[PDB]
């Protein structure tokens, strides 16, 4: 079973910044896409940043500029560097196995993966 | 069972049990006539055959069988469920069609090109069956069916804007230019806004039942999504152009009317085949014989003399290009008939014959001449039985070689005989599993390190690899640790042996717990590849559909004609496949028209699968609304007519006479075009209109615009060719867009655009003009290069004629150096990089594009160029001079040109496997001749498969070096050829 592990959330001030670390139990990490989900409060569940087996990286429109999502590959390890972060920014973050860049299916909606973990809590106020 | 007879009569029958009680037409006959004077006198003037009814939702479903009433379960079940004991099933009689029924049967023949309701070619009922099936999913999706949304058909992505479309929003605002009448008014609006949103705006600065609707295009921006989800927006950002749209009455959703369905449910076919211990008709995993098949002889009017003196037949059994066992006959001398009259026993047993297997004949001769294929288990479940007498293609692995379907040439091609053994009692496949309850004895022990090592390493291979005796076995051996990993899946399933029924009944079990498969992220290139020709496996294909099920309609939109192909690869008519594809025709408006011309060109071109695109195309004309079916109508009308003038001229002013000729009589006021649904073309500019002077001499139409709203007075190109086959430059194109949106979600712009192609007919099809454009070759011949001399300036000089302004110019050579990167890239990738000057094009914005793609991609699959002098692509001395000062050493736009074209390269490396399995699927299905390995390699020794970036960067900078060596030799040797 995959296992995911998300920890760097807290409260910040608006303008602040944050770094999220995920690590992930999967041993095929290496051949594996993986994003970053947040979840608004009563809000669904929505992909905001890709970034593929290579190490290419895609971003939703909101945070595009502002977060950055890296990988290792060898401690199977996901970060994600947040940036200038706004009021609405403040969810709960989830990192999971993505999907396809190109495929606007990935970006529409719950990708409805069943191994979701605790995820982190990220506040801005 | 209570019966109603057709005088309201009420007979109560009993449960005769299950056992050929199929008599049960015989026996109710009887009682009625019997029981009732009435039908002793009808029976000399009743039809045939009566029908059985019976309520399963309150429609009427019908019991389509006449074999067993073990079929009739699920109606049993139902009846059951709703605890009424006694059943009700209702006799009608067979009514002929009405004529309004005949009348839209001939609609749909005409608008399909092929006659669905002719048996002259079929030596069983599988396209009646699945004629008849393909209501249930037909009625669903027009049930379930919004009507506005589908009249409007808004074309939406759900992608993010790519970082150069994200940078190009100048100030967080789009403006929208609104035209009501002669009024034009621009509003500016967020692109996070709804269309519904910017109404309301545009309402209060001034009823409200209007939408917005693109000026001089069929495209409406409707529906709850933000503005900058919008194809059309997008498209208008890209080219930055402004939106014009126009405050437009909504259509009328009652003009998408579907007429009432005819036939009644034909339920399942499941019903026949029961478990195991229920068909225990005799069970097919009863009879432990072996198979055996017996040929009888060889017929054939007229010998051919490409090779005579001995001949014989090869008898393979093969499962998914698999080949179980082969059997041959003893060579025999080729003449007129043939007789052998031996019966070919295979090693395999009749009870581990999996569904799907296909029992193919080949003639060989002294060298493989003519081959048929007949499916082994039926669409029922039933293994064949008795004579047949098959007509065999002559060839003049390839997707038409699995075809199951008979040469329609009957009095033309080879005939061979066949008998199968027969038995008393029909013999069917039992069911493919019951339940997973005692799992398979599932692995609990965890592998060692160094096999989870290995299994990892298997995994991570390409979809090219072979997989080697002990892989197959570590991938079996550890199969509920494989189902882990999604990535594992074509190669768990292709270490399957499928000639043994116990390990086919593990392997449902293994797939009928998939769980993290279900949850899986969708990958279009695994699902992509569970559907290639190595799965013949009917659940395997339903897996990859029902994960295919979770794409956007832009999404199916991308790879529409990709699946359109793939379902030549199923070894049934009605498989999941079709019924996806039929669903997502009828859900969206772009997506059923382009299906709809896909699946016509296939039945106009491809005999191999004539009837099932057929039926298929039947089915979606059907779901669809009398509106598309008008517009159909005038675009096959409009194409027909199109083509017999095009006839007529290459038989041979007389083009201005009969273009003329056309306009005052049965040419439509307007037609859709047939690539771009959202343009209408209207009459025709006659005196703009012209032969090409081209080998193939096509015809060079413009139509005006049909729509008032057009900004412009710009016509509509479009260009009538006749002896070419436009399927594959369709193919070409399509993976042309494919790559172009995998550089779009890394940030990368090439240029590349694909015109629009659609064959519509035997060798026939429309090309987009793109407007501005030339051809090098004769940029080439305007100053030098009619006798073969070439210069470098000329292409520069061009383009410095073309610009008005220096920063024209700029912009010119900028979009020269990445559209020839791109297409650079594209090229060397496909194998289609060596090509003339006369197939390449630039505008007068500096554009490139590659044409004619079908002219080449024959020759090059026919000889590969090893035999001659071969560039990867196309990096001519004139673009180079184009891009630098061709000094030879370097300049600043070589060096952009080189960094882009290994961005791009790079980004293609790591889709690799989807571009693997794009290029198998294009090789196997768009080529008319016979493909083998050596040339599906191609691709993964082009793509670097197993290097590492700066080693695969090198590469591609050597590829360039060896174009850069060969300036003008490849070019002077193909002006040789053609001169």
């Amino acid at each position: 079973q995959v296992q995911l592990v998300e920890s760097g959330g807290g409260l910040v001030q608006p303008g602040g910044s944050l770094r999220l670390s995920c690590a992930a139990s999967g041993s095929i990490f290496s051949i594996n896409a993986m994003g970053w989900y947040r979840q608004a409060p009563g809000k669904q569940r929505e992909l905001v940043a890709h970034i593929t087996s290579g190490g290419s990286t895609n971003y939703a429109d909101s945070v595009k500029g502002r977060f950055t999502i890296s990988r290792d590959n060898a401690k199977n390890t996901v970060y994600l560097q947040m940036n200038s972060l706004k009021p609405e920014d403040t969810a709960v973050y989830y990192c999971n196995e993505a999907g396809d860049p190109f495929l606007g299916s990935t970006w529409n909606g719950p990708p409805a993966f069943g191994s979701w973990g605790q995820g982190t809590q990220v506040t801005v106020s | 069972i209570e019966f109603v007879l057709p005088s309201p009569e009420t007979a109560l029958l009993h449960v005769a049990g299950h056992g050929n009680v199929e008599q049960m037409k015989a026996q109710v006959w009887l009682r009625a006539l019997e029981t009732s004077v009435a039908a002793d006198f009808y029976h000399r003037l009743g039809p045939h055959h009566f029908l059985l009814l019976y309520q399963k939702k309150g429609q009427w479903y019908e019991i389509y069988d006449k074999y067993q009433v073990v079929q009739t379960l699920d109606c049993l079940r139902y009846w059951k469920a709703t605890h009424r004991s006694p059943g009700q099933i209702h006799l009608v009689q067979r009514h002929p069609p009405s004529e309004e029924s005949q009348a839209f049967q001939r609609q749909l023949t005409a608008l399909i090109g092929y006659d669905v309701t002719d048996v002259s070619n079929v030596h069983d009922d599988e396209l009646e069956f699945t004629r008849r099936g393909l209501v249930t999913p037909r009625m669903a999706e027009v049930a379930s069916r919004d009507p506005k949304l589908y009249a409007m058909h808004p074309w939406v992505t759900s992608k993010p804007l790519p970082e150069y479309l994200w940078k190009k929003i100048a100030n967080n605002c789009i403006f929208i230019v609104i035209h009501r009448s002669t009024t034009s008014q621009t509003i500016k609006v967020s692109p996070d806004d709804t269309p519904g949103a910017i109404l309301q705006s545009f309402f209060t600065k001034m009823e409200q039942d209007f939408v917005l609707r693109v000026c001089g295009r069929d495209e409406y921006l409707v529906g709850e999504t933000p503005i900058k989800n919008f194809q059309w927006v997008r498209h208008c950002l890209k080219n930055g152009e402004e939106i014009h749209v126009v405050l437009d009455t909504p259509p009328d959703p009652a003009l998408d009317e579907v007429r009432k369905e005819e036939w009644p449910l034909v339920d399942d076919c499941t019903g026949v085949t029961g478990y195991h211990e229920q068909l225990t008709t005799v069970s097919l995993w009863d009879c432990d014989r072996k198979f055996r098949v017996k040929i009888r002889g060889i017929d054939i009017p007229v010998l051919p003399r490409n090779t005579d003196l001995t001949v014989f037949v090869e008898a393979n059994i093969q499962h998914g290009q698999q080949v179980l066992c082969q059997r041959r006959t003893s060579p025999k001398p080729f003449t007129e008939e043939v007789l052998w009259n031996v019966w070919l026993e295979f090693s395999i047993k009749i009870k581990d014959l999996p569904k799907g297997a296909l029992l193919n004949l080949q003639i060989y001769c002294g060298q493989l001449l003519y081959y048929v294929n007949l499916l082994l288990i039926d669409h029922r479940f039933l293994l064949r039985r008795g004579e047949y007498v098959l007509h065999m293609w002559q060839i003049s692995f390839n997707a038409d070689k699995l075809t199951s379907a008979t040469n329609p040439d009957k009095e033309n091609s080879m005939s061979i005989s066949i008998l199968l053994d027969n038995y008393c009692h029909p013999i069917a496949l039992p069911k493919h599993q019951p339940t997973p309850d005692p799992e398979g004895d599932r692995v609990r022990a965890e592998m060692p390190n160094q096999l989870r090592k290995q299994l990892e390493a298997i995994i991570a291979t390409d979809p090219l690899n072979p997989l080697t005796a002990e892989d197959k076995e570590l991938l079996w051996h550890f199969r509920y640790e494989s189902l882990k990993h999604p990535k594992a899946y074509p190669k768990l399933f292709s270490s399957v042996k499928w000639g043994q029924q116990e390990i086919v009944a593990k392997t449902y079990q293994l797939l009928a717990r998939r769980e993290v498969w279900d949850q899986s992220a969708l990958d279009v290139g695994l699902t992509m590849q569970l559907l290639d020709c190595n799965f013949s496996d009917e659940n395997v294909r339903a897996i990859a559909v029902q994960k295919l099920e979770s794409l956007e309609d832009d999404d199916v939109l991308h790879y529409l004609l990709q699946l359109v192909q793939a379902v030549k690869f199923e070894p049934y008519h009605d498989s999941a496949l079709a019924r996806f594809l039929l669903k997502r025709g009828l859900r969206n408006k772009r997506i059923g028209h382009f299906l709809f011309w896909f699946l016509r060109s296939e039945i106009a071109q491809s005999r191999h699968y004539q009837q099932r695109f057929a039926v298929i195309l039947e089915a979606y004309l059907r779901g669809c609304g009398t509106a598309m079916l008008h517009d159909f109508t005038q675009q096959v009308q409009v194409i027909e007519m199109l083509q017999k003038v095009t006839l007529d001229i290459k038989s041979l002013s007389q083009l201005k006479q009969k273009l003329e000729n056309l306009q005052n009589s049965q040419l439509p006021e307007s037609f859709r075009v047939p690539y771009d649904p959202g343009l209408k073309a209207g009459a025709l500019a006659i005196e703009k209109c012209k032969v090409m002077a081209s080998k193939k001499k096509p015809l060079w139409l413009e139509f005006k615009c049909a729509d008032p709203t057009a900004l412009s007075n710009e016509t509509i190109g479009i260009i009538f060719k006749h002896g070419d086959d436009l399927r594959q430059d369709m193919l070409i194109l399509q993976i042309l867009r494919i790559m172009e949106s995998i550089w779009e979600t890394e940030s990368l712009d090439l240029c590349l655009l694909p015109y629009g192609c659609i064959s519509t007919g035997d060798k026939i099809g429309m090309i987009e003009i793109v407007k501005d454009a030339t051809t090098i070759a004769k940029i080439q011949q305007s100053t030098v290069g009619n006798t073969g001399a070439f210069k470098d300036e000329v292409l520069n000089h061009w383009l410095k004629e073309k610009s008005p302004t220096e920063e024209k110019f700029q912009a010119a050579v900028e979009r020269f150096v990445y559209s020839c990167a791109g297409y650079c890239v594209a090229t060397f990738v496909l194998g289609i990089g060596d090509r003339h000057n006369d197939n390449i094009m630039i505008t007068e914005t500096g554009n490139l594009f590659h044409i004619d793609f079908g002219h080449i991609l024959g020759n090059y699959k026919s000889f590969l160029g090893i035999n001659k002098e071969r560039v990867p692509f196309v990096l001519t001395p004139d673009f180079l001079f184009v891009m630098g000062t061709s000094g030879k050493k370097t300049s600043p736009h070589f060096q952009k040109f080189q960094d882009i074209c290994v961005k791009a390269y790079l980004a293609l490396r790591h889709h690799t496997n989807l571009l693997i399995i794009l290029f198998s699927m294009m090789l196997m299905t768009g080529m008319p001749q016979l493909t083998s390995k050596e040339d599906i390699e191609y691709i993964r020794d082009a793509l670097t498969v197993g290097k590492n970036e700066e080693d695969a960067k090198k590469y591609f900078l050597d590829q360039i070096e060896v174009c850069r060596d060969k300036g003008w030799t490849v070019q002077f040797n193909w002006f040789l050829h053609l001169v």
